[PDB]
């Protein structure tokens, strides 16, 4: 009854900068639907099991999507660093949750390069848990001023992967789905079979 | 030349199996979704399913889940579609079609093969059915959607055009893209749930039939048509 049909299978994902978040609430989510579930090289709960998941009942779960290359996907984690996990998507170092990953480049690469899906490659400061950057402002990288034109040292915050079905699978396009599970106050809505 | 060679015409019973093939030559065959696209008369172009050669994943419309299925042979760059409970609504045009990761309008259309049987989704609807129009105006056909088909800074709105005993031919991708060997007199634009696309001059060769199609979800789906004529 929880709709994360509409999560894993959306047509297109949103860029690792611009991550996506959905809300999940009022159902009942069958997680062993997805962990015995083929073809997903990264499934990696952090505090709970897969099978324990459906025993419990939260009052929401929180699903995060996004698009990374397959060399990224190790950088969903609690304590990793990296371009992805300091400037795009920050996992705390104490995640309870699960990351789960999978091989799109059928659905994310094309001949001559999918551009669509960018990542920020230069930022002042780490993200730090589950903040969301999506400003585009000109990046001072020396010390002149950049007057929000691209030039040397002034660059651009956001580079695109460039997806290409001829490249390496570490180079490949990956799509993710972070869970996030909440116990508030307000009755658990959220629950397994 | 870039070509999918399609397989001849078939006349099935009720009930039957019929599977069809196209083959690839002249690109990278598992670069590439190969998509199913029937034209039905009276009911028009819909998108059955596609499948991706690297590794035979396939995407179908639900509407035909039970009935079809898609397979390919990487050896032979040969894409196949087995549709089964042959019933008189399956007689039809049989296209196969090329498309890209993410962008799925289709720029590369097989011949087409007719099979015969004896005996939710987003609507795209078109206005005017039919347009008259003389040489050196400005024409403009419509296509407006049930929901939005944008997404992601794009919209997934595309343009075809069709002439007796040929497939649709691109002429637009992603509502304003002039698809390359096609004029400049061609035009795209819109956003949303309302496109438009203009032919100004308009010239005798662009006599056809004219389609949009949506890739912004599943399934894809194809408007009913507008015709251009010349007076
Ligand atoms: C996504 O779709 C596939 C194929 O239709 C299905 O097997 C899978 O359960 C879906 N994922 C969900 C519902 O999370």
């Amino acid at each position: 009854l929880c709709p994360f049909g509409e999560v894993f299978n959306a047509t297109r994902f949103a860029s690792v900068y611009a991550w996506n978040r959905k809300r999940i609430s009022n159902c009942v989510a069958d997680y062993s639907v997805l962990y015995n579930s083929a073809s997903f090289s990264t499934f990696k709960c952090y505090g709970v099991s897969p099978t324990k998941l459906n025993d419990l009942c939260f009052t929401n779960v929180y699903a995060d999507s996004f698009v990374i290359r397959g060399d990224e996907v190790r950088q969903i984690a609690p304590g990793q660093t990296g371009k992805i996990a300091d400037y795009n998507y920050k996992l705390p170092d104490d995640f309870t949750g699960c990351v789960i990953a999978w091989n799109s480049n059928n659905l994310d690469s094309k001949v001559g390069g999918n551009y669509n899906y960018l990542y920020r490659l230069f930022r002042k400061s780490n993200l730090k848990p589950f903040e969301r950057d999506i400003s585009t402002e000109i990046y001072q990288a020396g010390s002149t001023p950049c007057n929000g034109v691209e030039g040397f040292n002034c660059y651009f915050p956001l580079q695109s992967y460039g997806f290409q079905p001829t490249n390496g699978v570490g180079y490949q396009p990956y799509r993710v789905v972070v869970l996030s599970f909440e116990l508030l106050h307000a009755p658990a809505t959220v629950c397994g079979p | 030349q870039v070509q999918l060679v399609q397989s001849g015409a078939e006349v099935k019973k009720p009930g039957a199996s019929v599977k069809l093939s196209c083959k690839a030559s002249g690109y990278s065959f598992t670069s590439y979704w190969v998509n199913w696209v029937r034209q039905a008369p009276g009911q028009g172009l819909e998108w059955i399913g596609m499948i991706h050669p690297s590794d035979s994943e396939t995407r179908l419309n639900q509407k035909f889940k039970d009935r079809v299925t898609i397979t390919v042979d990487k050896s032979t760059s040969t894409a196949y579609m087995e549709l089964s409970s042959l019933r008189s609504e399956d007689t039809a045009v049989y296209y196969c079609a090329r498309a890209d990761g993410y962008e799925w309008y289709f720029d590369v259309w097989g011949r087409g093969t007719l099979v015969t049987v004896s005996s939710s989704d987003i609507v795209l609807t078109q206005s005017p059915a039919s347009l008259a129009v003389s040489p050196g105006q400005r024409a403009t056909i419509t296509c407006r959607a049930s929901e939005s088909v944008d997404s992601y800074g794009n919209s997934f709105m595309h343009w075809y055009q069709q002439k007796p005993g040929q497939p649709p031919k691109l002429l637009i991708y992603r509502a304003s893209n002039l698809e390359s060997g096609i004029p400049a007199r061609f035009s795209g634009s819109g956003s949303g749930t309302d496109f438009t696309l203009t032919i100004n001059p308009v010239e005798a060769n662009d006599v056809a039939n004219y389609y949009c199609q949506q890739s912004n979800e599943d399934p894809w789906t194809f408007g009913q048509g507008t015709k251009v004529e010349i007076k």
